[PDB]
């Protein structure tokens, strides 16, 4: 079948073939379709290090999501359908959007050229990059669970308050999540031996005598 | 099965080539080099194909066949994946640089630089790397390697076809 | 490598392709160390962490039709056999020909 | 063995996934959109060449055995006569044995006229002693370098 | 950095001790080639062998990209991955394109897998963030997959069977292979239960 | 042809899964690779059924369409409009709408005309049963969906577009549909019921002849499912 | 081999296995019956040559990688004894294990020579020599 279609496909395949056909300053749609790609990407890339920075917090959020929609059908009892897969792939380009405007703010103060801004923007990408979790994340979850706890004067105030500040759709699953996870003794214990001196001696020391008289 | 037994016969060297994938065209009053090549394909567990011009009823048409596709009038010569691969001086610098596996096997020969004869415990790159502006002989406190040691006379071979 | 008492090269080789020696390396506890520690691309690719070819799986077959059967297909490829074959380790080389010079 | 293959291991993540108490990972949605790649379901004219070989079989006894000449200078022309003569009688359309008959005395003619008159130029050169041909030149720059051969020794 | 970590118990041991141990290095053998990069590779030396025109190779493209990135992602294991890559390799539009790109003479494979060592760079699919360039020069300057004219490993578990009968001389002729216990006196540790291999000795 | 018979086909009911076999005959067995015109047909059959793997089938053929170097289209995102608006997903429908002004791809009417039937299938898929726990009634979520796509339709007679049957049909049935509703969720709010019957006869009859359209089976199908729900067994 | 209806089965059967487009099957009048109720109901793609008297060619149906055609068996097992369907053998048929059977199409060939699937011989309440299963 010798069509439009078909005839294309072929010289595309003659043009790609290969390598003198397909070069630089040769062929007008192909070089018009680069300098449009370059154009786009031009304006829409990061510097390196943002860039591993936001595919290590990329894979967090994708992880974290996916994990709330497993903590609902695991409370639900509900299946996996084509419906909650189309629901979770949304909201994970929802995240990974927001995750693209967020950083595109630490790329801009990584470029900036001031000793401020880019102290403060490593600071995000090593944070990034070793696997820690951000604080606004934490700040995000416990403000959702105190919007979902509050009154009506309490609910309306905390809309109002952050209806212009760019929040992530957060599932309460998700807060679910960070909630109902145990707290860490060594970080508490470690806390409270840095903030307080021998007094958070005697008070661990106290704390460990009814530990191991409850024991008994 | 289905068909009777019968001897390949061919008047053009293209039907040998095109049959078989290693052909080997030998003479009868060559047992030597005839047999060094028996040797090398029979260890790397390849079907091979000898044809001996002594009596064949198609001499003179192969015979200038032959000087055609290899220009030296030496016989034996190997017939691999429908290419020249040559005398017994082209067949043992692939053993010798460890290049008679994928010619006989795949039916390629490789083109990468360096040897891989000379080699010592792992093979790595180990100094392999491009210097900068040259000159790896103006330095003169090099590591020149370990000492090798030369024999001060040739001792008798055990036959002379040995090698 | 110690001898003691035998023979470098038969103990080498009892060292290297015995049962005993593949089995300590897949993790059995064996006696005491029967297989080599530390070898780099010198190892055999029979033996390595990345082939298909694992004795733990195969321990619980008693016959050797059930190891053609039940088995999974070996793994073709992998960083010891990248670098046997940057090495040209694949296939050994072949020796003088001793079809046609003597036995003496 | 056939029970390990990419499309018995996309039906079993398949009908894996179909419970609905299993989550697919990202590899089996994208060969769904991208599947496998399968194995299954895929000169001379003639007449010219056995009339030049006839001539050519008919011309050869004549040339070697009947006349015996062997230093003829220029077969091409009379055999590409012997050819455009064949085919003037083939446009009458006359007969064919007969055709070649009167072609072979036609080239016949011709090869005794070329011998006459390559006798009648050696018969006038040799009787004159003013010409010499270059086999001539060449065996007497042969016999003296080799008179001279001899002197040397 | 788990595999500098290793080095510095690495340094720490052989300090320690005051030798070169067996049990130290096989422990960094073992950290240093954790990686999967070796099949992210392969996979992409096979892409870098298609024509970026035609739509058959541009099937083949995107399936080793997604078996090259759920390799990565780690939610495919590497045996049934080694499965799809050979039966992505032993298809003949696959080894027909190969053929084409061998009989060009001005093949694109180089600019391939220097597409490839950026797309690894890129897309997070090494260990080091440049890693992959000094993988792409072991790559060229050393006999591997990259130097081979089809673009895959040249073992005989990547070609096919009806190529494989001619040429090489098995046990019979006119899976996994195994010697038959007929051989009560084969080697000094071999038996029933050795493996044999057809193109390669592992041993 | 054959995927184009089979995306109109009603003389039996597995035309959906003969089109799905057929698809996977062509590109498997035949050794033929789909180009645009297989794609749109495909798209255009599995864009009609509201169950979410035909969707997904459909967004993972979109999204082969655009990996393997074949641009979208008016018809590709009309298909994709058409396969959200079934569920009534107003989201995706404004999503996609949004992302076809991003390219340079100007919108025509039959992208509106199906974002008012996503309006239409969004207000018949409340769940009024949370709604009746809640103690909440759904009339402003009607009223919006109203007052959204009356906004349509005075967007498309400020740009000067010649008006359609399929928008006309598209309103007709919105407003019939939001009076079905009003009559089953709330039926003791006559004025409501009331409004929207008044919406609707004035559609039915002022809005045809004002743009000298003419009447034609799907338009006289809404009204006669007003009518039939409304127990006006004579007038229907 | 024995049977037409034998040979016909066992064609598809070995064909399907090895994943081929077409088979060549000969035509008799109960085959090329039974190849129009295996089209119909969805477990043929097509034929090639349908109207020759001799043999035909049967375009397999695939989908996703197997084989559509699942088991195909002749009612002479051994390729010798016939059987003969009553009507009750049809609604037996049609009700096995105590399911509907609208899957498994088991073919008859009636007195009028007309060949029948197990649902429409139930339909008009007639019965036939049996002639192969599919599924």
């Amino acid at each position: 079948l010798s069509s439009g279609i078909n005839l294309g496909r072929l010289r595309l395949a003659e043009q790609f073939s290969s390598m003198n056909g397909w070069q630089s300053k040769e062929d007008p749609a192909f070089d018009a379709y680069v300098k449009e790609r370059r154009r786009k990407e031009n304006y829409e890339a990061f510097d390196q290090r943002v860039e591993r920075g936001y595919a290590a917090a990329a894979k967090l959020h994708k992880a974290e999501i996916q994990n709330a929609v497993k903590r609902r059908l695991k409370s639900s009892g509900a299946k996996f359908t084509a419906e909650t897969l189309r629901e979770m792939s949304s909201a994970v380009t929802e995240r990974l959007a927001w995750l693209r405007d967020v950083w595109a703010q630490i790329d801009a103060d990584y470029r900036s050229g001031d000793s401020a801004r880019q102290e403060t923007a490593a600071q995000e990408i090593s944070a990034a990059l070793r696997g820690e979790p951000n604080d606004y994340m934490r700040w995000v979850y416990e403000t959702k669970r105190e919007l979902r706890f509050a009154g009506p004067v309490g609910r309306r105030a905390i809309q109002e308050e952050l209806q212009a500040a760019e929040l992530p759709e957060v599932l309460d699953e998700e807060v679910n999540r960070y909630h109902d996870l145990k707290l860490n003794m060594m970080e508490i214990e470690r806390e409270v031996k840095a903030k307080y001196g021998v007094a958070g001696q005697q008070h661990w020391a106290e704390l460990q005598a009814a530990k191991d008289e409850e024991y008994i | 099965s289905a068909t009777r037994w019968l001897p390949f016969v061919s008047s053009d060297l293209k039907d040998y080539l095109n049959r078989y994938w290693a052909v080997m065209f030998t003479v009868g009053a060559r047992p030597i080099e005839t047999g060094h090549i028996r040797h090398y394909v029979s260890w790397y567990c390849t079907r091979m194909k000898v044809v001996l011009l002594d009596h064949h009823v198609y001499v003179e048409p192969l015979r200038q066949q032959l000087q055609e596709a290899s220009r030296t009038p030496e016989l034996p010569l190997l017939f691999v994946n429908k290419k020249l691969v040559g005398t017994l001086r082209d067949v043992e610098l692939l053993e010798r640089e460890k290049k008679l596996k994928d010619v006989l096997h795949f039916g390629f020969e490789w083109r990468v630089g360096g040897s891989v004869a000379a080699t010592n415990g792992q093979k790595s790159l180990m100094g392999a790397l491009p210097a900068p502006y040259g000159d790896a002989e103006f330095f003169r406190g090099r590591y020149r390697g370990p000492p090798v040691a030369r024999p001060v006379v040739s001792l008798p071979t055990l036959h002379p076809f040995a090698l | 490598i110690n001898s003691g008492d035998q023979s470098p090269y038969r103990y080498v080789e009892e060292r290297l392709y015995s049962k005993p020696s593949r089995l300590d390396r897949e993790g059995v506890k064996v006696n005491k160390t029967y297989a080599l520690q530390g070898l780099g691309d010198l190892e055999p690719l029979r033996y390595g962490a990345n082939f298909g070819i694992s004795e733990k799986d195969a321990l619980k077959y008693e016959t050797v039709a059930e190891k053609a059967k039940y088995m999974e297909p070996p793994i073709p490829y992998s960083s010891l056999a990248a670098r046997k074959l940057a090495a040209g380790a694949l296939w050994p080389a072949a020796p003088d020909p001793e079809g046609m010079i003597s036995k003496e | 063995n056939e029970k390990y293959e990419p499309w018995e291991h996309m039906k079993r993540m398949g009908r894996l996934v179909g419970t609905g108490f299993y989550i697919p990972p990202e590899w089996y949605n994208h060969f769904r959109m991208f599947p496998p790649i399968n194995h299954n379901f895929q000169t001379l004219s003639p007449e010219r060449v056995a009339l030049r070989d006839e001539l050519a079989r008919k011309s050869r006894l004549v040339a070697s055995e009947g006349m015996r000449y062997y230093n003829i200078f220029w077969v091409r022309k009379p055999l590409d006569t012997m050819e455009k003569e064949y085919y003037e009688l083939k446009r009458r359309g006359v007969d064919h044995g007969e055709a070649i008959r009167k072609v072979l005395q036609g080239f016949y003619s011709g090869l005794a006229v070329k011998k006459r008159v390559a006798a009648i130029q050696a018969e006038e050169a040799k009787l004159t002693g003013r010409f010499i041909t270059m086999r001539e030149a060449t065996v007497v720059l042969g016999v003296l370098a080799k008179l001279h051969k001899e002197q040397l020794t | 950095d788990t595999e500098f970590q290793a080095l510095v118990e690495f340094i720490e041991g052989a300090s320690y001790d005051q030798l070169i141990s067996g049990r130290r290095f096989k422990k960094v053998y073992d950290v240093l080639s954790e990686n999967d990069d070796m099949f992210i590779w392969l996979c992409h030396t096979a892409m870098s062998v298609l024509n970026p025109g035609d739509m058959r190779s541009r099937l083949i493209y995107n399936h080793l990209r997604i078996l090259a990135e759920s390799v990565a992602s780690g939610e495919m294991t590497q045996r049934t991955a080694f499965r799809f890559f050979e039966s992505a390799v032993r298809s003949p539009a696959y080894r027909e394109i190969a053929k084409r790109q061998l009989e060009g003479g001005a093949a694109t494979r180089l600019a391939g897998i220097s597409a490839a060592a950026d797309v690894m760079r890129r897309m997070g699919l090494t260990r080091r963030p440049m890693s992959s360039y000094f993988e792409l020069y072991q790559r060229i300057v050393e006999r591997s997959e990259a130097m081979t004219p089809w673009g895959f490993p040249p073992l005989f578990q990547f070609e096919e069977r009806l190529s494989l009968e001619p040429r090489l001389k098995f046990f019979s002729r006119a899976r996994i292979f195994w010697i038959p216990p007929t051989w009560n006196r084969a080697g000094r540790f071999l038996g029933p239960h050795v493996t044999l291999y057809p193109g390669m000795t592992p041993d | 042809l054959q995927l184009k018979a089979l995306a109109k086909d009603n003389s039996q009911l597995n035309s959906l899964p003969e089109a799905i076999q057929l698809f996977d005959q062509m590109e498997n067995v035949y050794g033929f690779i789909a180009s645009r015109p297989h794609y749109d047909a495909m798209m255009f059959h599995l864009s009609q059924s509201p169950r979410p793997e035909m969707r997904l089938r459909c967004e993972e053929l979109a999204h082969k369409m655009e990996l393997m170097g074949i641009v979208w289209n008016a018809n590709t995102y009309l298909n994709l409009i058409r396969s959200a608006q079934v569920v009534g997903d107003v989201a995706a429908v404004e999503k996609y709408l949004s992302r076809m002004r991003e390219e340079g791809i100007p919108a025509s009417i039959g992208h509106l005309t199906w974002a008012v039937q996503a309006h239409v299938q969004s207000m018949i898929r409340i769940d009024y049963d949370a709604l009746k726990e809640k103690d909440e009634s759904p009339l402003p979520t009607w009223l919006e969906h109203l007052e959204t796509c009356f906004g349509i339709y005075e967007l498309v007679v400020r740009r000067g577009w010649v008006m359609q049957l399929p928008f006309v049909n598209a309103l007709l049935r919105l407003t019939c549909q939001a009076t079905i509703l009003s009559m089953e969720r709330t039926p003791d709010e006559a004025e409501t019921i009331g409004r929207f019957e008044e919406q609707a006869n004035k559609i039915w009859n002022h809005t045809f002849d004002e743009w000298q359209l003419q009447k034609d089976v799907y338009s006289y199908e809404c009204y006669i499912a007003l009518l039939a729900h409304q127990q006006r067994i004579d007038e229907a | 081999l024995y049977t037409p209806i034998y040979d016909f089965c066992h064609r598809i059967r070995e064909a399907t296995e090895q994943r081929k487009r077409f088979v060549v099957v000969p035509s008799t009048i109960e085959t090329r019956g039974c190849a129009r109720v295996m089209h119909d109901h969805g477990l043929v793609a097509g034929f090639r040559d349908f109207h020759n008297d001799r043999a035909f060619a049967v375009e397999l149906k695939y989908f996703q990688g197997d084989s559509t055609i699942n088991v195909i068996e002749p009612c002479s097992y051994d390729g010798r004894t016939e059987f003969e369907w009553s009507p009750k053998m049809m609604r037996r048929l049609l009700n096995t294990h105590g399911i509907h059977n609208r899957l498994v199409v088991y073919i008859c060939r009636t007195a009028d020579n007309r060949i029948i699937d197990h649902i429409h011989a139930v339909k008009e309440n007639i019965g036939g020599r049996g002639l192969m299963m599919v599924h």
